[PDB]
């Protein structure tokens, strides 16, 4: 009742960023663990594995997302919030 | 030229400051956000007006200063990657294309005409910006053509990918069709480059054709509504009649300004090919630059390395499109031949001339051909 696994979380600044997760984290638990590493607050954060932008409720395995895949991060436009 | 055509331009009508004033208030942790909320609640009108800027809770009697400071922090939150209006070149990471994939958040078009305001306002309040543009940009902006040659700061992988394939057979080596591969975000989408596209088999015999069509593609369709919301934005400050005066390295060095250059650093961080710093080409080299001025030497630059814009630290950070890349002069080609350049690298081809007056007339040749 405790399994990990590496995730790559790529920005567009051609910058990637190494995540330990477990895959049945939430989305947002994986923005969070952005946001310890980066200090970019989880609320302006998407992210898209494989096309789809990822619902904050859902887990990574909702999704599929297995060890070593990785996640596309992109900032919301401020003011958008 | 130049010098005419800015003083002819700042003579127009169009560019006269309005009476008034136009009131700018924003949060420094806050730039963007609270830049676009001020600047897209006024009209056109209103921001010809003479500008007025203060940061909240900072003191703002020094109007130049301030107002150098806001141009220079919000051109690098718009054109931060992360937002992904913007994007890197191809060939260094400090100079930016639009990036195709903006859409991503839905209200982007909006963004992409505050942009272009925020630059037209620069160029219209004598304001130069941190705004470095691939050459397929500018060029758009003045509505020239765009060619294959230009692909290089768009996408230099696939520049290389084309001229392998417009050089040499591809009949049974690669299966290829009038389509093209639309990358998103991990998703690969796949659109024709003609009707039907996807069902129709590229040959040797045809190839020409779908290479011109894929950098039309890419370069030009692919970004069309980031541009024309982009246009819209900047043409509403400035008339396109009067900035297509200029021509696309002089329209570089109207948004950006010319640097001063320290041609000490310079030297120290070129690399040498074939040639040794002691060498009586590499000395006339470096007297035809020194006796240059500014602008002959920005343009020296946009030659070079595709921009005139000089990093932070000098040019011991010049980058390419593999990672840091020297000023490099090479001892390449006959004498017959104009100098070439490899932008990717920041790589000069200079062919061994025997006297002075015909390198400096080659080497002017070569940087002003467009």
């Amino acid at each position: 009742h405790h399994h990990h696994m590496q995730i790559f979380v790529k920005t567009p600044t051609r910058k990637s960023i190494s995540l330990e997760v477990e895959p049945s984290d939430t989305i947002e638990n994986v923005k969070a663990k952005i946001q310890d590493k980066e200090g970019i607050p989880p609320d302006q954060q998407r992210l898209i594995f494989a096309g789809k932008q990822l619902e904050d409720g859902r887990t990574l395995s909702d999704y599929n997302i297995q060890k070593e895949s990785t996640l596309h991060l992109v900032l919301r436009l401020p003011g958008t919030i | 030229d130049f010098r005419r055509k800015v003083i002819y331009f700042r003579s127009q009508p169009a560019l006269r400051i309005l009476p008034g004033q136009c009131h700018i208030k924003v949060r420094r942790k806050n730039i963007f956000e609270d830049a676009y909320q001020e600047i897209m609640r006024q009209t056109p009108e209103d921001l010809k007006k003479r500008l007025m800027i203060k940061f909240d809770g900072e003191e703002g009697l020094d109007y130049g200063g301030v107002s150098r400071e806001f141009f220079f922090l919000l051109s690098h939150e718009m054109f931060n990657p992360f937002y992904c209006l913007f994007e890197y070149s191809a060939y260094d990471n400090y100079t930016i294309q639009i990036n195709p994939n903006s859409g991503i958040n839905p209200e982007h078009l909006n963004y992409f005409k505050f942009i272009g305001r925020v630059v037209g306002l620069g160029v219209f309040h004598r304001r130069f910006l941190d705004a470095f543009f691939v050459g397929a940009l500018y060029k758009m902006m003045l509505r020239k053509k765009v060619v294959l040659q230009d692909m290089e700061g768009v996408d230099a992988e696939v520049y290389n990918s084309l001229n392998w394939m417009l050089e040499n057979s591809i009949d049974g080596v690669l299966d290829l069709t009038f389509s093209a591969d639309d990358e998103r975000f991990g998703e690969v989408v796949t659109v024709d480059l003609k009707p039907d596209g996807r069902n129709i088999e590229v040959t040797d015999g045809n190839k020409k054709e779908y290479v011109e069509l894929y950098t039309q593609w890419r370069i030009v369709d692919r970004v069309q509504e980031q541009f024309k919301a982009f246009m819209d934005g900047f043409n509403e400050l400035i008339p396109e009649d009067l900035v297509t005066v200029f021509d696309e390295r002089e329209l570089e060095l109207l948004i950006g300004g010319i640097a001063e250059i320290d041609i000490e650093d310079w030297k120290k961080h070129t690399d040498y090919r074939g040639y040794q710093e002691s060498d009586e080409v590499i000395q006339w080299f470096w007297k035809c630059v020194s006796e240059w001025d500014n602008e002959q030497r920005a343009r020296l630059l946009q030659f070079t390395t595709g921009t005139s814009r000089i990093p932070v630290n000098g040019f011991k950070d010049l980058q390419g499109s593999d990672g840091p890349r020297r000023f490099t002069i090479e001892k390449a080609g006959e004498v017959q031949q104009l100098p070439k350049s490899h932008t990717c690298f920041n790589r000069v081809d200079l062919p061994q001339y025997v006297d002075y007056d015909s390198m400096k007339q080659k080497l002017t040749l070569a940087v002003e051909e467009t």
